[PDB]
């Protein structure tokens, strides 16, 4: 899955305008919780290199720090997510239109199938 | 006993001699067995109706759960997984319940062979063909499975034995 | 002496409440498979007048 | 309501108190030989009541009481058989440890650890009774490994003395060659009759093959201390006198031949495993007393002494006549 | 204890995974900073890809 | 802990097995029915491929 | 408190590392003698006679009683087969092979 | 501490590959895998053949 | 399954905002704790499993060994206060730290319902161990027991990513629960033969097989006292977990697979056991014992009978707490010695006689005394193997006696005859040192009592 050359796709566009019709990720997300999380590690590392009490040193850095690990996580899971409604679509929309290439399996219960048995021995 | 079902695990009726005193000495085994009842049997009896009035002031019940028939692995198709979950854990049950039938007729055999004594290997010939029919059957459904045990591999067993067994009568009605 | 003992004891409080938002996560995370509740084969079972959903 | 399982349960429950008082003040004072002594004398007193229940009637009983693990279709319970070979070792044994007990409160007067010998007695005691009592092959097997490990630690009562752990590993290398024995015959038993029970074993068991015979054939001849591994019970020696008079007299080293006549009903319908065992006792038996016929030791001569008793037990379960071997023990 | 423990099951898997990889670092990483030779050897497998891969 | 471990319900079904292996027997043994079968699934509804070798 | 010089190194070759070596184990040179220098990694160990503990005098005053050994003498190969709780080497009356004989 | 550590922390240094290091070595970490290889094999062959014609008499085996 | 999981991650935050103090008293409590709230797992069902979402579920397989695996952590607090005393608050926090990541990293490795998370938490837990190795070690050989113990671990677990990703591209899931019910046979093909065994040479490094278990008495004599409990008591029984859940697929080849591995094991137990009566070190014998357990229980895992899972899994948990308890009475008598060596400390009975009863009682756990869990483990896998073949007993029959030929040994060495003259800085055996036995101890004499709850989901 190859999707830079599919049709109809703006070139530098992050977040074409069809993925607002898809649901937006809620800020309670784990991932976003996650990224907080990141962002608040990065805040006590930045405190424990420059040799500052690393829980308790610069609130506001810290507080920064967080927010824009929220921020872009919000956005690239957006991103993300429209990707794979893409994907999704594309997948669909083949199987759609290929019907020769995915035929309907008959459908056949156990007691006419014949699988070979092994013994525990 | 009433906790207990007197069909599923038989007894005889348990004839008893009578004392047949030949001499006048008072033997030690009746006065023994006297002073016991007096000093042990009053006492635990007393102890067990205090009991049973204090649980009889307070009354429960439970209620055993009963299970209703599901398709099993036959009437499941080949990749349909709710089905095949539901036959595994009805097969499971139908498992718990064959071990727990072996276990009472294994019960019935130790019981019958304690029970007759001296003579257990003419008295106890009813019990031992009837663990034996059931040790036959419980055999052959579940015998070679090994761990991760599953209705297929059970049901697979028994097609083949089944395909064995046309074709030995195939070959008998063909002889 | 309160407002005292907390500010050297305040960490013991954290392994319970660790406890409880597990077991609320666990409950919220219960939520969504309930897709089949009341249609399984084993126990289809008709509602009581006063009950909305077998379990919870 | 029939008093025979209270009080045969009793003897052995109370055989257990002072193991549970062994915690409590008594055990660190002068009187603690004298209650176990006195606990030993009236468990005794208390179990001739059984016995004369069985002289009048022939009244024998299992009692299957407390429901252990159940794998499958088998399953695993506190089971004890009150046979007459159960309810009359049982108060011989205890007779004889009274005895023992009231010699060594005055041969063990200068022990330090006086209040341990005792508890180490009764635990031994304990074990025994459990392994005589026993109904399935798991509980026996309790119990034969219990006397072991209890033998092991009085043996090396001594632990400065370099030669008393030297006896002391012999005799659980031996019981450990005996045991690979055990243990077969353990397995076949599940394997082929499924269960460790007594009662299905004799039932499913016309004709007993070769294999599990000879393990318990092996476990005999390791805890009974036949030709093959003979050395352990002469070597046992290094014990405290009690000790010795106790455990590799009289009530330990019978285990083998007790644990053959327990399967006797299978014994009797093989005629190649009665030829080995009535072999095995009549070398033993000989070598045994030729070696106790020119020792130095009194211990030694009468340990020897012993082992060819052992070997004539053997001997006497070999021609088929169990309860006459028994008698012996 | 000691054949085969601490000398032959030693020698199997981890000294000869050691042996082998030090003497292939040794060799890889033995070069005296001659261009001229890492040009030649360039030369050597331009012509070898040119004779291999088509 | 321990005193928890050992008043654990009966989620295993041990109990529950026991009860209806005790009413299945008591129905097979008035019945006739030969206790239980050799075959785990009814033959019936199994269909097996014809060989015609 | 030991140094790497104290420790066991590779089989001695030449009379020098010979008399060294034997210094290194507390004993005279004409009694040192490593073990033949072969593939097992015996490597400059002396090999002392294998006789057992049991056989040691007994009225010594060692100091270890029980092990029969003194603090800074050297310490045989396999002392741990030979602790007076295992295989001995202490002749008997009678000698082996009529004991073996007799007894076969 | 030298006999300690010539019995455990010396022996692979001085080794030298040696033909009667090489076949003690071979013989004693190979023979007794392949010598129990081939019993419990043949053991297991012969289980299965009997199995296979049935006359085993595997009544009352119900535990594996 | 976050009830239990939340906590062991808030004790991180705990441990690094205590006082300089208290860090101890904190940890080891709250610890106790998240045992009490392990506990509630062990309550299975005949049915399936306890499947508690997508990401996690439980078994009778996997709730007696994350029982155990949080059980281990408040006895290892303990066995490490005593040689941590001289250290600075950062340091030790930082232990106290890594501790808690092997258990978060074990906790999430035994429910994993994916076989990718499992494995992914299961080479997690490789960077504490070690770290703890490599940083909190006495003697100069710790780096070279840690690059043993990391590459011997990679090398077997690299060719496992690639068959778990081959795997799912062809099966189409990694799910326990989709394997499990949409197995199929594997066709006795070479790349099947390959596939096999790429799946089972990462488990059976860590059991550790004989061939594969150099690297373990490196590990065990070097690590320290935590480090050794957490290697012995759980981290080896993630190969034998690994292999009872992914054997599943394996069938039918399996049978024909499984006689080198059997062979091997079969041998190596004795090679191990007869290794250990010839040993200058406790820490050494006690790791070639637990080598011989995990090669039986390799033995059971490849049987693959209920009986022979039963014993593997009671064997298990068995071992891991005797074990664990071996290591600490070694480390409590090193620490008054300093030498680690069984033969310059002797009649220690005289001088420490309720130690002198705790070392009896650990050897006669490890000598499989019934009806310790121990040997009910030992005797189903024995059955298991005699119904495989009448044979194997021989061979076990060995092993049970060397097993108690050393047992006895190690109890006779270190603890009977005469002191020696010289030592005496031995000191009365704290409080702490006889908690932290009674605690290892009390589990396995409570646990067999109710076996069934150790025996596994073949029960
Ligand atoms: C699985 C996911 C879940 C867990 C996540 C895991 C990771 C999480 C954390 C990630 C990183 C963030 C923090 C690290 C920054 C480093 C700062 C530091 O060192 O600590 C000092 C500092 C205390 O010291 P200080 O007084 O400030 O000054 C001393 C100097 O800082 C320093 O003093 P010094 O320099 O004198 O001391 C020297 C020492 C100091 O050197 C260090 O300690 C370096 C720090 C570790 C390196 C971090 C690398 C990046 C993160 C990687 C994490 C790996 C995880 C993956 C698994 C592999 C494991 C390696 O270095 C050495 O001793 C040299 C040798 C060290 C031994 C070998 C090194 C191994 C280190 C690997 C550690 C991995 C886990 C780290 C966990 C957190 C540790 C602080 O620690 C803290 O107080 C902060 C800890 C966290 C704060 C918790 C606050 C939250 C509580 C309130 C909120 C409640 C929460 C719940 C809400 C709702 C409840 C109501
Ligand atoms: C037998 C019935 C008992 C009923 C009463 C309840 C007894 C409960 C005891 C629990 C175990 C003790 C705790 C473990 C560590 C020790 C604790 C401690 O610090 O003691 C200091 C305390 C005071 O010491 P001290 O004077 O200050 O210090 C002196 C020196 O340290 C010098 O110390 P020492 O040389 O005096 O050493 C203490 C003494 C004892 O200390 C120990 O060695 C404790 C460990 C002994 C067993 C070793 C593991 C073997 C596997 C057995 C698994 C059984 C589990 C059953 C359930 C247990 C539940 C917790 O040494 C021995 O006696 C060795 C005994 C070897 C027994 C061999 C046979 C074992 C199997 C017997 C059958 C068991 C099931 C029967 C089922 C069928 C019939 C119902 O001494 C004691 O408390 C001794 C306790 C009495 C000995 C009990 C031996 C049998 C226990 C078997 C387990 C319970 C069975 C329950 C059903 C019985 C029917
Ligand atoms: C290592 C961790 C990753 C961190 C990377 C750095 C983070 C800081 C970057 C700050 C914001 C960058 C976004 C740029 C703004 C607009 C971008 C937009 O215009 O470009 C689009 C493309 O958007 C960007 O490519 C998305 C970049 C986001 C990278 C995040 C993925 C990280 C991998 C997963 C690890 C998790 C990291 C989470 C912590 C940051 C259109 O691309 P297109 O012209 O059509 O085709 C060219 C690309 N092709 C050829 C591959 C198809
Ligand atoms: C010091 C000298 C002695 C003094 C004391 C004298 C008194 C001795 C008595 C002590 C033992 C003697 C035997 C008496 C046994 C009676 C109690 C027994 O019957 O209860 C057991 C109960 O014990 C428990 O089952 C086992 C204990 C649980 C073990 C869990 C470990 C604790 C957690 C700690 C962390 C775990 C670490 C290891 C990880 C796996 C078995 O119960 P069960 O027959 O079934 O059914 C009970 C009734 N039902 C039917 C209503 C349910
Ligand atoms: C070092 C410490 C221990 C490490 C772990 C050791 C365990 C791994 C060893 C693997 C066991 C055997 C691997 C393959 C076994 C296949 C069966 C074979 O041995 O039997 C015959 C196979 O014949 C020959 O063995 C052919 C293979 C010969 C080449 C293999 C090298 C032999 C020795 C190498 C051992 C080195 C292993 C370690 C490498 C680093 C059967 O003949 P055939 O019917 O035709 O083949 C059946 C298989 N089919 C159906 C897929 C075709
Ligand atoms: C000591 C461990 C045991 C080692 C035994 C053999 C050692 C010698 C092998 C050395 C490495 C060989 C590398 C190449 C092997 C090729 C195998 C292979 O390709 O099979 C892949 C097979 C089928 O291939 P396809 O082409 O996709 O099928 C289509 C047609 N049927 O698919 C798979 O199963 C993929 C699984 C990966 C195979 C694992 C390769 C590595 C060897 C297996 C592990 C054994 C060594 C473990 C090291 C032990 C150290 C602790
Ligand atoms: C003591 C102080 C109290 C005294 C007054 C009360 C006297 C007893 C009255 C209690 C009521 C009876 C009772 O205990 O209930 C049964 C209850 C068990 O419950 P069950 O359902 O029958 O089986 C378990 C599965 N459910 O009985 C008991 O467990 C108590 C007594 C059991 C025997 C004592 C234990 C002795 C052996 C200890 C274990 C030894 C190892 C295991 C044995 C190996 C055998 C293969
Ligand atoms: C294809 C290529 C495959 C390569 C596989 C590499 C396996 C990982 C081991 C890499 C080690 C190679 C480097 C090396 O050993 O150097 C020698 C080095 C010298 O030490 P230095 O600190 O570097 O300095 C010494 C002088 N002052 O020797 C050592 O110390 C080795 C100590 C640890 C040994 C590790 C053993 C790892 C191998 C175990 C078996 C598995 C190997 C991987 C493949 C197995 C095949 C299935
Ligand atoms: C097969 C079994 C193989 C034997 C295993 C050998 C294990 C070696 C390690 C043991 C440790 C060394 C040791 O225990 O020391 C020997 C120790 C000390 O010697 P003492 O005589 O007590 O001298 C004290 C006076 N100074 O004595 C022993 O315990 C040695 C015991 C070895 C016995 C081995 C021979 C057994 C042969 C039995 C064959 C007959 C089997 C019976 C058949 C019965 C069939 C119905």
């Amino acid at each position: 899955t190859m999707m830079s050359g599919r049709p109809g796709r703006v070139p530098l566009q992050f977040l074409p305008n069809e993925a607002r019709s898809l649901p937006p990720p809620k800020l309670t997300d784990p991932r976003l919780v996650y990224m907080g999380f990141l962002g608040y590690c990065s805040g006590l590392i930045d405190n424990a290199i420059r040799r500052r009490p690393v829980v308790s040193a610069g609130l506001h850095r810290q507080l920064l720090y967080v927010t824009s690990f929220v921020f872009f996580g919000y956005y690239l899971l957006k991103r993300q997510d429209y990707m794979y409604a893409l994907r999704d679509h594309d997948m669909f929309a083949y199987v759609k239109s290929h019907p020769e290439d995915f035929p309907e399996k008959d459908k056949k219960t156990y007691g006419e199938i014949l699988e070979e048995f092994h013994p525990v021995r | 006993p009433d906790s207990w079902d007197k069909d599923v695990y038989p007894e005889p009726p348990r004839r008893t001699p009578a004392p047949a005193p030949q001499t006048s000495l008072p033997n030690p085994v009746t006065y023994l067995t006297k002073i016991f009842d007096l000093l042990v049997d009053r006492p635990v009896t007393l102890a067990r109706e205090f009991i049973e009035q204090q649980h009889a002031k307070n009354r429960y019940y439970y209620y055993h759960r009963e299970f209703r028939r599901v398709p099993d692995i036959t009437e499941c198709e080949e990749k349909d997984i709710l089905c095949m979950f539901e036959a595994e854990m009805q097969w499971r049950r139908d498992y718990k319940v064959d071990q727990e039938i072996v276990n009472i007729i294994q019960e019935r055999l130790k019981a019958c062979q304690q029970r007759e004594g001296e003579s257990y290997r003419q008295n106890c010939a009813k019990e031992l063909e009837q663990f034996t029919q059931v040790s036959k059957a419980f055999q052959d459904r579940y015998s070679d499975l090994g761990a991760h045990y599953s209705a297929r591999k059970c049901l697979a067993k028994q097609k083949q034995r089944m395909l064995a067994e046309r074709k030995a009568a195939k070959e008998a009605a063909a002889a | 002496n309160v407002l005292q003992i907390v500010r050297d004891h305040w960490v013991h409080i954290l392994v319970p409440v660790g406890f409880v938002f597990g077991c609320y996560l666990d409950r919220r995370s219960d939520e969504k498979l309930t897709a089949f509740r009341n249609k399984s084969l084993l126990f289809k079972r008709e509602l009581r007048p006063n009950e909305e959903v077998t379990w919870k | 309501m029939n008093p025979f399982a209270s009080l045969t349960l009793t003897t052995l429950t109370i055989l257990t108190i002072p193991i549970m008082m062994s915690n409590s003040n008594i055990y660190k004072t002068n009187l603690y030989p004298n209650y176990v002594k006195t606990t030993v004398s009236y468990a005794f007193t208390l179990s001739l009541v059984p016995l004369l229940m069985f002289m009048h009637t022939g009244q024998e009983m299992i009692i299957s009481n407390w429901h252990w693990m159940t794998l499958q279709t088998v399953e695993l319970s506190l089971s004890f058989k009150m046979d007459y070979f159960s309810v009359m070792f049982i108060p011989v044994a205890l007779f004889v440890t009274w005895s023992i007990m009231e010699f060594s409160m005055w041969y063990m007067h200068s022990d330090p650890f006086i209040n341990r010998f005792f508890k180490y007695l009764l635990l031994f005691l304990i074990t025994m009774m459990i392994l005589v009592t026993a109904n399935n092959l798991f509980q026996l097997f309790i119990g034969w490994e219990g006397v072991g490990i209890m033998s092991f630690l009085l043996i090396g009562w001594w632990h400065g003395r370099t030669d008393a752990n030297t006896a002391a590993l012999q005799a659980i290398l031996y019981n450990r060659i005996g045991d690979i024995g055990f243990v077969l015959s353990m397995a076949w038993f599940l394997t082929h009759s499924n269960a460790w029970d007594l009662q299905q074993i004799f039932m499913l068991n016309n004709e007993c093959p070769n294999m599990p015979l000879i393990g318990l054939l092996l476990a005999a001849a390791g805890k009974s201390a036949q030709f093959g591994l003979h050395p352990w019970l002469p070597s046992a020696m290094e014990g405290p006198t009690p000790v010795s008079a106790l455990l590799h007299s009289s009530t330990m080293v019978v285990a083998g031949v007790f644990l053959l006549i327990r399967f006797y009903p299978l014994m009797e319908t093989n005629k190649l495993v009665q030829t080995m065992t009535l072999c095995l006792g009549a070398i033993t038996t000989l070598f045994t007393a030729l070696c106790a016929i020119t020792q130095n030791d009194i211990k030694k001569i009468v340990a020897f002494s012993t082992s060819s008793q052992l070997g004539l037990m053997m001997v006497t379960i070999g021609i088929n006549q169990p309860h006459l071997a028994f008698l012996h023990i | 204890s000691s054949l085969l423990d601490l000398i032959w099951l030693e020698t199997i898997l981890p000294k000869t995974t050691s042996f082998i990889q030090m003497k292939m670092s040794i060799m890889v990483s033995n070069q005296k900073g001659l261009i001229k030779l890492y040009f030649l050897s360039f030369l050597i497998t331009i012509m070898i890809s040119m004779t291999l891969f088509n | 802990g321990s005193t928890f471990v050992a008043y654990l319900p009966d989620y295993r079904m041990q109990e529950w097995a026991r009860r209806e292996a005790e009413r299945l027997v008591k129905y097979r043994e008035a019945n006739g029915l030969p206790l239980m079968e050799s075959n785990c699934f009814d033959p019936n509804k199994i269909q097996l491929p014809e060989d015609e070798d | 408190h030991v140094t790497k010089d104290m420790f066991p190194g590779p089989y001695p070759k030449t009379p020098e590392e010979r008399a060294a070596a034997a210094k290194k184990y507390n004993m005279r040179v004409e009694d040192y003698e490593p073990y033949p220098d072969d593939g097992m990694g015996y490597g400059d160990y002396p090999k002392l006679p294998d006789r057992s503990q049991q056989e040691r005098d007994p009225w010594y005053d060692w100091d270890h009683p029980d092990l029969r050994l003194n603090w800074g003498e050297p310490i045989h190969w396999d002392l741990d087969m030979y602790i007076r709780n295992r295989v001995d080497t202490s002749p008997t009356p009678v000698s082996w092979n009529t004991m073996c004989k007799h007894l076969f | 501490i030298r006999w300690t550590y010539a019995r455990s922390a010396n022996i692979y240094p001085n080794f030298r590959p040696t033909p009667k290091t090489s076949l003690l070595g071979a013989l004693f970490g190979i023979g007794p895998l392949f010598f129990w290889y081939y019993v419990f094999k043949t053991d297991r062959d012969k289980k299965e053949k009997l199995i296979q014609e049935g006359k085993l008499d595997q009544t009352f085996n119900i535990s594996y | 399954m976050l009830k239990i999981i939340i906590p062991t991650t808030m004790l991180l935050p705990m441990t690094w905002m205590s006082k300089h103090n208290m860090i101890w008293i904190n940890a080891t409590v709250h610890s106790l704790l998240i045992s009490l709230i392990s506990l509630s797992l062990l309550n299975q069902l005949g049915e399936n499993s306890l499947n508690f979402s997508l990401t996690f579920f439980s078994d009778s397989l996997s709730a007696p060994l994350l029982v155990l695996t949080t059980w281990l952590l408040p006895l290892m607090l303990m066995a490490s206060q005593s040689h941590l005393s001289k250290e600075t608050t950062t340091r030790k926090k930082l232990y106290i730290t890594m501790l808690i990541l092997l258990q978060l990293f074990l906790i999430m490795t035994f429910t994993a319902t994916e076989l990718i998370l499992f494995y992914i938490l299961f080479e997690a837990t490789l960077v504490p161990t070690l770290i703890i190795i490599t940083r909190w070690g006495n003697q100069t050989e710790r780096l070279n027991a840690g690059l043993y113990f990391l590459f011997y671990t990679l090398a077997g677990s690299l060719p496992l990513l690639v068959a778990l990703v081959y795997i799912q591209n062809t099966t189409g899931s990694l799910n326990f629960l989709i394997i499990h019910y949409w197995s199929h046979p594997l066709s006795n093909s070479w790349s099947n033969i390959f596939m096999w065994l790429a799946c089972i040479m990462a488990f059976m490094v860590k059991m550790p097989l004989y061939g594969l278990h150099l690297w373990l008495p490196k590990a065990h004599v070097e690590a320290p006292i935590a480090g050794s409990m957490v290697l012995a008591a759980v981290l080896l029984k993630l190969g034998g977990y690994g292999m009872m859940r992914i054997t599943t697929i394996l069938n039918p080849l399996t049978n024909y697979m499984a006689y080198p591995f059997l062979m091997l094991s079969m041998w190596g137990m004795i090679m191990t056991s007869s290794i250990c009566l010839r040993q200058t070190d406790l820490k050494s014998l006690i790791a070639y014992s637990s080598v011989s357990h995990m090669a039986l229980v390799i033995v059971a895992i490849m049987i693959q009978t209920p009986w022979s899972f039963m014993g593997a899994t009671a064997l298990m948990i068995a071992h891991g707490l005797t074990s664990s308890m071996l290591f600490c009475l070694a480390n409590t008598n090193y620490e008054r010695v300093h030498s680690r060596t069984m033969i310059l400390a002797r009649g220690l009975q005289t001088l420490l006689p309720l130690m002198a009863t705790w070392w009896l009682v650990a050897s006669l756990t490890n000598l499989a005394l019934p009806p310790s869990i121990n040997l009910i483990g030992e005797l189903f896998i024995i059955t298991a193997s005699f119904s495989w073949s009448n044979i194997t007993i021989i061979l076990m029959g060995m092993n049970m006696m060397i097993t108690a030929l050393y047992s006895l040994y190690m109890l006779i060495t270190t603890q009977r005859g005469k002191y020696t003259h010289h030592i005496n800085n031995i000191k009365p055996s704290f409080t702490r040192e006889n908690a932290l036995m009674a605690l290892h101890i009390l589990p396995l004499l409570l646990l067999t009592l109710n076996p069934k709850m150790i025996l596994g989901p073949l029960y």
